[PDB]
């Protein structure tokens, strides 16, 4: 309806949550990606070292 | 793959090593007989002459 209060406390909630995000999922779950990442991609270096 | 491929490069050399020393181990033994063998002939063709 009308400009309230509530959009400060919806900015509180809003900045928990990103700080909540930022450390203990993202870092976490990219890490888990790339790590599988590099173990795939390097079974390439036996066709490439070994092979060789 | 890597175990399969490093088996024959980890191999190889012993076996073509051991297979370069046949060789040399046999040309040795054609020199050693040779220089015998000379010696045979060193008797026998004097032993000829004189009896002729």
């Amino acid at each position: 309806m009308n400009l309230n209060a509530t959009i400060l406390g919806q900015a509180i909630a809003f900045v928990l949550f990103v700080l909540f995000a930022m450390k203990y999922v993202w870092p976490p779950l990219m890490a888990a990606i790339e790590k599988r990442q590099k173990e795939i991609a390097d079974g390439l270096a036996s066709a490439e070292r070994a092979h060789k | 793959d890597l175990d399969l491929a490093k088996a024959s490069a980890t191999d190889q050399l012993k076996k073509a090593k051991a297979e370069a020393q046949v060789i040399i181990e046999q040309a040795n033994k054609r020199r050693s007989q040779i220089l015998d063998e000379a010696k045979a002939e060193a008797e026998q063709e004097r032993t000829k002459i004189v009896a002729q």
